[PDB]
């Protein structure tokens, strides 16, 4: 007796998604591929943010991923970010940023 | 001891697993940790949907990969999309063959 | 138990400025800060009626985390770090 | 009015005889006091057709459709 | 036969409603909304959308008749929901294909007045 | 022999019937017909969502009347929500009193 | 194909009027094409995108509508 994840080179949990699928109310049946690419899908996406963040971790020379970390990754990349666009991290901030203008004449 | 507190479920070893293999030196804080397990949900929820309507549009009583896959491509950015279809891809197809 | 007071003024001159420190803003009228204590009264308004009905739909008399959550994901307004 | 398997124990319980129990039989002594909708005879056949697999009511002798049925389940 | 009546209405009717009680109830069941669908939620959902529907009409059906039209157009139906601060709201982020919009020159480009 | 369309259905039929209730006189063109339906089945499926969602969060299986008027209140603009509900309350009191 | 150049100046002036505009530079005729464009790509990839999961070579009003609502540019009059 084998998980499904593993069937599939998986972390994340194929049976979970296939449930919470099921038990959702997105459709009347379920196919057996779904749970598996879903699962691997967001597998993907939670690897590449853990990559970032925790790249701007190691830059704050700071073992552990906080918000900010989190907020830095995806801020700075333009495609998380898209995917992101309406959402807002909790105690994360906002990326260091002042309009040019508001800055003195520089020399 | 009194009643114990009832299951909450999380994806918070599933994210740490991850997080082991990308940054093994690296860890994670618990308002970190929500947020990833916000981020999840979220995006379950956006792809399930998705296909949700796909299958809904079609006349389709199945969501099946091929639902999940569609709604990858209208839902991701460019090199996002890309690599979600990829390791969807490879997983169902080594799933299929370890039957 | 007590009917509350006039807290808006709370949301002080300094945390106005602070605030619209963190968004890059160098030089404030005078006239912001009351006009930004409307739009922050109106924000919380607008979400908190929606929280409240959820909560009241619920049949409950404490307003809870995933309330103001489902509210604000409602609102468009999608909060990360507090559940669901 | 009863149930449609508090109607089809009335009739082979009260009297016991023709054909062991059949389904003119019943249907003649169920209308009396049911009193009678259209669909008697339609949710009087599915009554039987769900009775007779589970093993409230147990059949002596027929074939497809058509034959003979009892109440106490065969060796019970 | 001593009274087992079979009878025959229609749950519009019952309810005192145009709109579909049962298509409505049908297309809750069908339409992956939940697993069970009560009895009253498509004769509450159906009337809803028989007022707001109702609302809007009125609304065209005005506008047409200050044109000069007993037919209501996409542009009575425009005019209708942008002129009303609440459906306007509803209506907010939807376009009504050959609706047009409000007349409306901002001030500072109209010319001193003579 | 011709007989290929679909069968696809529309309001247009309820639209119209509410329409000689409020303006008997006048009518309506075909592509005002057409944003009509497609309004009722945005707020269809508007009240609908929100109200699939009331249940799932509340950990229920039924979408009742209790949803519908929840997700009005929350899903259309104060004067309008009220005689929705309003309007609701009074078709569903009706129904009960009938059969 | 450079049909882009077919949102001629005068269509394009026609549309600002109706947007209550009064007079209009010389840069924003090239300028509203590119955002014209942009758009179109956004609602067209996710139309299409309906129409080769519903296995289709013709692109249908329904694609049409429900890219533009799952854009947020909800659509009446096509078959909502
Ligand atoms: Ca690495
Ligand atoms: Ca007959
Ligand atoms: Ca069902």
């Amino acid at each position: 007796a084998k998980t499904r994840s593993s069937r599939a080179g998986l972390q994340f949990p194929v049976g979970r998604v296939h449930r919470l699928l099921r038990k959702g109310n997105y459709s009347e049946r379920v196919g057996a591929g779904a749970p598996v690419y879903l699962a691997a899908v967001l597998e993907y996406l939670t690897a590449e943010i853990l990559e970032l963040a925790g790249n701007a971790a190691r830059d704050n020379k700071k073992t552990r991923i906080i918000p900010r970390h989190l907020q830095l990754a995806i801020r700075n990349d333009e495609e998380l970010n898209k995917l992101l666009g309406r959402v807002t991290i909790a105690q994360g901030g906002v990326l260091p940023n002042i309009q040019a203008v508001l800055l003195p004449k520089k020399t | 001891k009194k009643r114990k507190r009832s299951r909450k479920e999380s994806y918070s070893i599933y994210v740490y697993k991850v997080l082991k293999q990308v940054h093994p030196d690296t860890g994670i804080s618990s308002k970190a940790m929500g947020i990833m397990n916000s981020f999840v949900n979220d995006i379950f929820e956006r792809i399930a949907g998705e296909a949700s309507r796909l299958a809904h549009y079609n006349k389709r009583s199945t969501i099946t990969s091929r639902e999940i896959q569609t709604a990858v491509r209208l839902l991701l950015p460019g090199e996002l999309a890309k690599h979600a279809v990829s390791e969807g891809t490879k997983a169902v197809t080594k799933y299929t063959s370890a039957k | 138990r007590k009917v509350l007071r006039d807290n808006i003024q709370g949301i002080t001159k300094p945390a106005i400025r602070r605030l619209a420190r963190r968004g890059g803003v160098k030089r404030i009228s005078g006239l912001i800060y009351e006009e930004t204590r409307g739009v922050l009264k109106v924000f919380l308004e607008n979400v908190i009626r929606d929280a409240v009905t959820y909560t009241e739909h619920a049949k409950r008399k404490t307003v809870t985390a995933m309330d103001v959550v489902y509210a604000l994901k409602r609102q468009g307004r999608t909060l990360y770090g507090f559940g669901g | 009015h009863p149930k449609y398997s508090d109607m089809i124990v009335a009739a082979i319980q009260a009297e016991k005889n023709r054909a062991g129990s059949s389904r003119q039989s019943i249907q003649k002594y169920i209308k009396s006091h049911y009193k009678v909708g259209e669909n008697a005879d339609s949710q009087i056949k599915l009554s039987i057709k769900r009775l007779v697999t589970t093993g409230v009511l147990k059949q002596t002798k027929g074939v497809g459709a058509s034959g003979s049925f009892r109440l106490a389940k065969s060796d019970e």
